[PDB]
RNA sequence: GAUGUCGGCUCGUCGCAUCCUGGGGCUGAAGAAGGUCCCAAGGGUUGGGCUGUUCGCCCAUUAAAGCGGCACGCGAGCUGG
RNA sequence: GCGAAUGCCGGCAUGAGUAACGAUAAAGAGGGUGAGAAUCCCUCUCGCCGUAAGCCCAAGGGUUCCUACGCAAUGGUCGUCAGCGUAGGGUUAGGCGGGACCUAAGGUGAAGCCGAAAGGCGUAGCCGAAGGGCAGCCGGUUAAUAUUCCGGCCCUUCCCGCAGGUGCGAUGGGGGGACGCUCUAGGCUAGGGGGACCGGAGCCAUGGACGAGCCCGGCCAGAAGCGCAGGGUGGGAGGUAGGCAAAUCCGCCUCCCAACAAGCUCUGCGUGGUGGGGAAGCCCGCAACCCCCCGAAGCCAGGGAGCCAAGAAAAGCCUCUAAGCACAACCUGCGGGAACCCGUACCGCAAACCGACACAGGUGGGCGGGUGCAAGAGCACUCAGGCGCGCGGGAGAACCCUCGCCAAGGAACUCUGCAAGUUGGCCCCGUAACUUCGGGAGAAGGGGUGCUCCCUGGGGUGAUGAGCCCCGGGGAGCCGCAGUGAACAGGCUCUGGCGACUGUUUACCAAAAACACAGCUCUCUGCGAACUCGUAAGAGGAGGUAUAGGGAGCGACGCUUGCCCGGUGCCGGAAGGUCAAGGGGAGGGGUGCAAGCCCCGAACCGAAGCCCCGGUGAACGGCGGCCGUAACUAUAACGGUCCUAAGGUAGCGAAAUUCCUUGUCGGGUAAGUUCCGACCUGCACGAAAAGCGUAACGACCGGAGCGCUGUCUCGGCGAGGGACCCGGUGAAAUUGAACUGGCCGUGAAGAUGCGGCCUACCCGUGGCAGGACGAAAAGACCCCGUGGAGCUUUACUGCAGCCUGG
RNA sequence: GUGAGACCCAGUGGAGGCCCGAACCGGUGGGGGAUGCAAACCCCUCGGAUGAGCUGGGGCUAGGAGUGAAAAGCUAACCGA
RNA sequence: UCGUGGAGCCAUGGGGGAAUCUGGGCGGACCACCGCCUAAGGCUAAGUACUCCGGGUGACCGAUAGCGCACCAGUACCGU
RNA sequence: AAAAUUCUUCA
RNA sequence: GCCCGGAUAGCUCAGUCGGUAGAGCAGGGGAUUGAAAAUCCCCGUGUCCUUGGUUCGAUUCCGAGUCCGGGCACCA
RNA sequence: CCGAGGGUAGGGCCCGUGACUGGGGCGAAGUCGUAACAAGGUAGCUGUACCGGAAGGUGCGGCUGGA
RNA sequence: GUGGGAGAGGGUGGUGGAAUUCCCGGAGUAGCGGUGAAAUGCGCAGAUACCGGGAGGAACGCCGAUGGCGAAGGCAGCCACCUGGUCCACCCGUGACGCUGAGGCGCGAAAGCGUGGGGAGCAAACCGGAUUAGAUACCCGGGUAGUCCACGCCCUAAACG
């Protein structure tokens, strides 16, 4: 729902946090599965290549399953729904009848105790992953694969989800979270339902820090630097860019389409 | 106040060490030159 | 191969084309006041409001609140608005 | 062949016996020593520090440590002294810290990938430490070392043997190791305060005291056992699609038993056989070691609760099985043996480290006693302990520095209350507009504070009752000028501008109104993402996936954000126009006696780009002018007309913007180029280079008031550190050479140096700064040079990159 | 309190880029210093001080390159290369 | 020597792609003669260059010269 | 389902 | 103070090449109305600012000037 | 002790006045249009919303006191 | 109370077909549109007109009325669940328990506001084209908020019989 605070301090008036009842249950990550020293670092081999990243609360990583086809047919009981710091969603831990456990970006609705599974036979109900071709046109599904056997890669951010628009050949049409209509293979898996924790889009960082705890360093405007630093830069006291909106690298930044034209990945898109 | 020289044995060697000179083709050419000239010390001498 | 630049402060000193105070001729000078011109700096020539201001404009007085020169006197004396 | 080059190397001058001698914590005397002592040693007075100016440890420094000789130099003076010279000594570890252990970022790097070479990436592995893991505590000794040597008590590994246990057995599997912030409970310990009690040499002074007097000290370590605190922890028995099935171990199902437990374990603290230490005191040598109380930030520890930002790894260590092996082998006991390498002096907030210096600067971790002030690591004094800052002695000018006080006035000072003053703690009353209901608030403005005597209420600890502490409540009364009696310790208010806010910045002239900021919008990006770095491989993005990532502007919040796509940019346009290779060769040329061999080459087919068409403003941007008109005049709701892509809407407005200007009214003032409120002919506001506001916030900028003041009228006195004199040591920039006066002139136009005249015995000391166009910097402005660099763009020309045909 | 609520009182509770205030990190105004104690220091005063905090050790990024809460600041006492 | 030039020759990143002596390259576009030469595999002393090193000479220096060092110098010292 | 504005004052 | 731009019918503004000068609005006269507007027919208008000069001829091309407009005045 | 009152500080209600500013009322014959009364020449009115010289226009819904 | 009845009373979930718009596909060619007449505008880059498939949003034709239900506002496709009011029949039970109702509390068309979503049609403002003396209007071509859903506000009306 999102917690609100009385203004017993500015910023704390505008501040809001996520309701943690969905997760209220198992805060400590499963010592196996999640355990994975996660390496922080805002640059590659030397230089920074994504400005303004850095700092930000120590974060332990949690490995999730983005290809539930591992255990086809093997059902599992959702042991618990915990908080994952490395993502917008909430993951859910689930023990399989097999014994093996693992996390799954918890879908909106899924509840602890519910049984769930993955496969063709699999029943169409929130939490079960199936190959697209076997999923009722129109249903909402998330964590959609994009190419058979290559893992989930679509609609995984809290509250996101794509809708099955129709079949057509070995492919099926999908209106993705952005709204684009892409044809995706039939063998491509996906777990039924929406991502959940849709409230996310409503939390208000509130202060300047918080934005720091998230690991995002202060971002500085082009026109605030100088001729050398940026192209908007310079100008004897405050000025209107100088035309036309560009980036520190010098490419137009208002409307100039960037995706590669000759990309063979077209032919499967429409939006 | 803090002055440019803040002594540290490890740094000094890890940085201008002999082994250090040897790894870089550039440092190799440093020792090359030093020996050439006649320097009594090729590497900034230090001891532990 | 540098003569520090406006204003203020401190310290002055000089010119006279005199703002006072001294003399004196006219007066359309009754007296008192004045106006004007001549002789004369010896000594005087206020405290505030506003502005960085010099300058002025006001306030309250005054015998008068003179004009001007000394690298628009004076930063190896001060201040830097 | 030198006289000049702010020439170069060296030497020596001037300033100059001048400035200065490095914290204003402070000295005095008497003994020694010695050729010679303010300065070295000893004693006695005195002052300074005491979250230290004292102890301990890292880093760094490397003999500075200790002893004996020493004083040329070094030491800002002196020097018998020394961190100095010469010489000799000195650093002892299975347990402390590193290594024959572990992993982190990162490094390196088999494989593997890449790159003209050099090289770049890079899996396992390896390297990598204040992190993990690992066995020593209390004393005693040396001139100098000690958890190292010695004493006492207590341990750890390996190796061998013995005895009893058991499926023993990995580099493999699993568990564990293992983790955040804030707040916390209970016991303890460190530490500290009391004692009428215990042990002591002694002490009655100067009017009093033989006193429950005064003064000193009343602990430390310690196996097993035993206590008191905890911390960890269900056992069962079956199944078993997982732990890249090797497992009786994990993990999942299922079911007898068992639960805010007990037991089992593992630490902490007492206690403990016994060992050790043990003052003030005189000739330098007498021993208790008990009882209360306050009590941690440390310990039990992996305790608890709450929170969102969601909090290393690996080994040791358990456990499971594989090969193998079961004569092994591990396990537990018990004895015997074995136990290497490196460091260990000393300095360590400083004279031994980093600052050329014995430099007022900088330097990480731990302990940091007592009393009083609400508390505290703050403040004053003071323990332990350590210092009096390596030039002194006088004098008592000006002038400067730091500092105290002041009549009357009280901001008149001045750009400005700059500065300094006032105010200042705690307790209680009592507190406005406005407001986002939090705040404003410590608003303002007040009263209280000492000591003594009585009465009185809770609490902890005991034991409910004494003490010992811990919070109060009500009376009487005493003395001062004054009761946080010293020290530490906001001046308050009203009203504007800017920015919401805490925050960041020009290390070394700018801390702001600038940057950032949550938040708003635009745009890109469907994942081998876009974007960035790289020739590449690869990496970041991100072990993310449109509620996500990149770029851009605005910048909390409230009310809002208008018109114009003509030009420009971007977006969309399968048509057209133009269009490069290349395709195609109508037709023509060179040659050959020829077949030929060689060249040119028109139609047409030929991309992207451009042209063209249409969209687009929280995309670059733009957002008018002149005449006329109302029944007093004025003014002009109304009319006309030129021009445009379209003519500035709301709001605001002589403003961080207004030139004319001190606009013009009004407020404030005795008086107001500033300020506040208005007006609007806005030179030249205006809506996300956002417009207008706004509670709160600000070492931000403006205007006023009250309070208090040496800011001032207007200065005076006083203190200390210098200045001055004497003794010691002794620089500097500058300097053509000097025997260096005024005025009126003259002179390259501002003369000590020419002319004329006027002054003026020779030489210093303390002062003042008018001149020597004083010093300092080959002017930073200016211009010049076909000098240079940084930056811009619809300058030129290229290149990366991106698009594109073949 | 109501039908149930919301909401309202006390008490407990201990949040926060909250407040005073050291240590600590800074560097506001004024004074001194200016051949200094010092190639940025000292004095009085002042900002923050549970956070976008400060700090030790071990690492990585660099010359048209890095880094930058943005000053063309810093990159070993002078950085438009 | 060759800066697109009438630009051959010798190399060669890309595309196409032969023949074995009636073969094949060259003689400055290109043809025709005439003549030279044998590609797509390799080796090869000497004459030549240099002076760390040893010697000999000097209308070379003679301690501010001559090497940066005549001397315990790539030292002291400065700098991470 | 309609092209189309107006009528000084006092009586 | 310098460099720019105009001016033409009553008004707002077109145009020229050296021969010609215009439009809209206004206005004058009829028409519709009961009467005004509107609307409908008819109509007239120019020293092309003054000014000298050129030319065969100037609103137009030069030279001077008046007016009304806009734009610069920087380094200090 | 209390105490008239005076002093200092902070609040509350109230009346007057103020550059300037907003509408309002009233005043024979000024200006611009003509919204309403006859489908008032787009039926009228109406709540709210935005826009315009001005009546007023348009949106959405409602009424008939319109057909 | 017992037993029966009618209803667009209300809330939630699901669902149907027609139509408009857009998208793809086919087929087709010189206009379509719109009006009082026109023009703007869409169209040879292939529109209008016709067919097939798909998307999505809003509203439910006929039934349907001068009808029904609700306290009022208001409420209409179908289905299911949850739920209020109401009428008749039987005279069974209670035994005046009633009426009204300042204040309070709740509901309350449309428009408007907030947070997010949704967006086909329509459509203030706005932009064009006409009409006009002018035309910030009536007409035409576009067009944003809004209209839509959820949650929270607003609380007015010719909320009228
Ligand atoms: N009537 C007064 C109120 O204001 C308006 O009315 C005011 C004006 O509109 C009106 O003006 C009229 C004008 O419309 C009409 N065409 C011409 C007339 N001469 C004017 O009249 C007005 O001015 C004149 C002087 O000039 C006075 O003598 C006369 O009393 C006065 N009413 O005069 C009124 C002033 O009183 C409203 N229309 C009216 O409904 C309202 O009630
Ligand atoms: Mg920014
Ligand atoms: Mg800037
Ligand atoms: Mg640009
Ligand atoms: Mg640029
Ligand atoms: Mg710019
Ligand atoms: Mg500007
Ligand atoms: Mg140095
Ligand atoms: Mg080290
Ligand atoms: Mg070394
Ligand atoms: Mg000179
Ligand atoms: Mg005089
Ligand atoms: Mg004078
Ligand atoms: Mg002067
Ligand atoms: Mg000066
Ligand atoms: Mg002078
Ligand atoms: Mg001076
Ligand atoms: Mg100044
Ligand atoms: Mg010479
Ligand atoms: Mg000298
Ligand atoms: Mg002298
Ligand atoms: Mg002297
Ligand atoms: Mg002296
Ligand atoms: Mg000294
Ligand atoms: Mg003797
Ligand atoms: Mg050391
Ligand atoms: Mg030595
Ligand atoms: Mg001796
Ligand atoms: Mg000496
Ligand atoms: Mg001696
Ligand atoms: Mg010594
Ligand atoms: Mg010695
Ligand atoms: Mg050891
Ligand atoms: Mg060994
Ligand atoms: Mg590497
Ligand atoms: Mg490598
Ligand atoms: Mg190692
Ligand atoms: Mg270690
Ligand atoms: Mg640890
Ligand atoms: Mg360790
Ligand atoms: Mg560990
Ligand atoms: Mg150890
Ligand atoms: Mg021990
Ligand atoms: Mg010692
Ligand atoms: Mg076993
Ligand atoms: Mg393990
Ligand atoms: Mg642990
Ligand atoms: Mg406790
Ligand atoms: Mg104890
Ligand atoms: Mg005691
Ligand atoms: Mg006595
Ligand atoms: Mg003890
Ligand atoms: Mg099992
Ligand atoms: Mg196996
Ligand atoms: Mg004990
Ligand atoms: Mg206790
Ligand atoms: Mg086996
Ligand atoms: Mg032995
Ligand atoms: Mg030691
Ligand atoms: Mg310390
Ligand atoms: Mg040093
Ligand atoms: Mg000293
Ligand atoms: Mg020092
Ligand atoms: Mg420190
Ligand atoms: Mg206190
Ligand atoms: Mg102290
Ligand atoms: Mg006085
Ligand atoms: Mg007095
Ligand atoms: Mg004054
Ligand atoms: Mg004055
Ligand atoms: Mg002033
Ligand atoms: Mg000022
Ligand atoms: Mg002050
Ligand atoms: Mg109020
Ligand atoms: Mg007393
Ligand atoms: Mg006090
Ligand atoms: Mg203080
Ligand atoms: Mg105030
Ligand atoms: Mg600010
Ligand atoms: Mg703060
Ligand atoms: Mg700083
Ligand atoms: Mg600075
Ligand atoms: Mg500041
Ligand atoms: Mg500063
Ligand atoms: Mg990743
Ligand atoms: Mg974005
Ligand atoms: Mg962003
Ligand atoms: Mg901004
Ligand atoms: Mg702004
Ligand atoms: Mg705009
Ligand atoms: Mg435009
Ligand atoms: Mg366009
Ligand atoms: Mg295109
Ligand atoms: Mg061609
Ligand atoms: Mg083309
Ligand atoms: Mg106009
Ligand atoms: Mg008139
Ligand atoms: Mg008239
Ligand atoms: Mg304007
Ligand atoms: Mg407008
Ligand atoms: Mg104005
Ligand atoms: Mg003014
Ligand atoms: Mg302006
Ligand atoms: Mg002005
Ligand atoms: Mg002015
Ligand atoms: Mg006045
Ligand atoms: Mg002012
Ligand atoms: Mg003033
Ligand atoms: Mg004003
Ligand atoms: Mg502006
Ligand atoms: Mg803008
Ligand atoms: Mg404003
Ligand atoms: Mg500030
Ligand atoms: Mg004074
Ligand atoms: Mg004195
Ligand atoms: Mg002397
Ligand atoms: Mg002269
Ligand atoms: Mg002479
Ligand atoms: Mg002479
Ligand atoms: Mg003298
Ligand atoms: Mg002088
Ligand atoms: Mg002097
Ligand atoms: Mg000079
Ligand atoms: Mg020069
Ligand atoms: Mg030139
Ligand atoms: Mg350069
Ligand atoms: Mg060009
Ligand atoms: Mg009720
Ligand atoms: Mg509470
Ligand atoms: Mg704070
Ligand atoms: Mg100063
Ligand atoms: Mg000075
Ligand atoms: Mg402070
Ligand atoms: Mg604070
Ligand atoms: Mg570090
Ligand atoms: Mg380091
Ligand atoms: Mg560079
Ligand atoms: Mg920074
Ligand atoms: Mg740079
Ligand atoms: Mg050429
Ligand atoms: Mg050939
Ligand atoms: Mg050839
Ligand atoms: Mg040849
Ligand atoms: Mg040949
Ligand atoms: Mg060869
Ligand atoms: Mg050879
Ligand atoms: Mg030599
Ligand atoms: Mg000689
Ligand atoms: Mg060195
Ligand atoms: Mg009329
Ligand atoms: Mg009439
Ligand atoms: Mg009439
Ligand atoms: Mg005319
Ligand atoms: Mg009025
Ligand atoms: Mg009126
Ligand atoms: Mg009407
Ligand atoms: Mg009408
Ligand atoms: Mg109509
Ligand atoms: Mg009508
Ligand atoms: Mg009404
Ligand atoms: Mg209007
Ligand atoms: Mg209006
Ligand atoms: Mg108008
Ligand atoms: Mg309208
Ligand atoms: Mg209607
Ligand atoms: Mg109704
Ligand atoms: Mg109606
Ligand atoms: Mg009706
Ligand atoms: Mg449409
Ligand atoms: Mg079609
Ligand atoms: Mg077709
Ligand atoms: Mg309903
Ligand atoms: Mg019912
Ligand atoms: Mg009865
Ligand atoms: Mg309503
Ligand atoms: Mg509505
Ligand atoms: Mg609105
Ligand atoms: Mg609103
Ligand atoms: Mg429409
Ligand atoms: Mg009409
Ligand atoms: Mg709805
Ligand atoms: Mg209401
Ligand atoms: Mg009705």
């Amino acid at each position: 729902a999102v917690k609100k605070f009385k203004p017993y301090t500015p910023s704390r008036r505008f501040m809001t946090v996520a309701d943690f009842s969905e997760i209220t249950k198992t805060e400590p990550e499963k010592s196996l599965v999640k355990p994975l020293k996660k390496t922080g670092g805002r640059n590659n081999q030397g230089r920074i290549t994504v400005r303004f990243r850095g700092g930000g609360h120590k974060r332990l990583y949690r490995i999730i399953d983005f290809k539930r086809w591992d255990k086809v047919g093997i059902p599992a009981k959702v042991a618990a729904i915990e908080y994952d710091p490395n993502r917008s969603a909430r993951i859910a831990l689930l023990h399989y009848v097999d014994g093996e456990k693992r996390y799954i970006i918890a879908p909106d609705g899924l509840q602890v105790g519910q049984q769930v599974v993955a496969g063709p036979d699999a029943p169409i109900q929130v939490g079960n992953a199936l190959p697209l071709r076997f999923i009722p046109v129109g249903t909402v599904v998330h964590a959609v694969e994009l190419e058979p056997k290559k893992g989930a890669k679509l609609a995984r951010a809290a509250g996101t989800s794509a809708q099955i628009q129709g079949r057509e050949g070995d492919y099926v049409i999908l209106r993705l979270p952005s709204g684009e209509l892409r044809k995706v293979h039939g063998e491509c898996y996906a777990t039924v339902g929406a991502v959940g924790n849709a409230d996310h889009k409503n939390i208000v960082l509130g202060k300047a820090g918080r934005s720091r705890w998230l690991g995002r360093r202060p971002h500085v405007r082009g026109a605030a630097m100088n001729p050398v630093d940026h192209p908007h830069g310079g100008g004897e006291g405050r000025a209107p860019r100088g035309r036309p909106p560009a980036s520190p690298w010098g490419w137009q930044t208002k409307g100039l389409k960037t995706r590669k034209r000759r990309k063979p990945s077209s032919r499967f898109i429409i939006a | 106040m803090k002055r440019t020289w803040q002594p540290n044995r490890r740094k000094r060697a890890k940085t201008h060490g002999f082994r250090a000179r040897m790894r870089t083709p550039g440092g190799r050419k440093v020792l090359k030159r030093r020996r050439q000239k006649g320097r009594w010390r090729l590497t900034p001498a230090v001891r532990k």
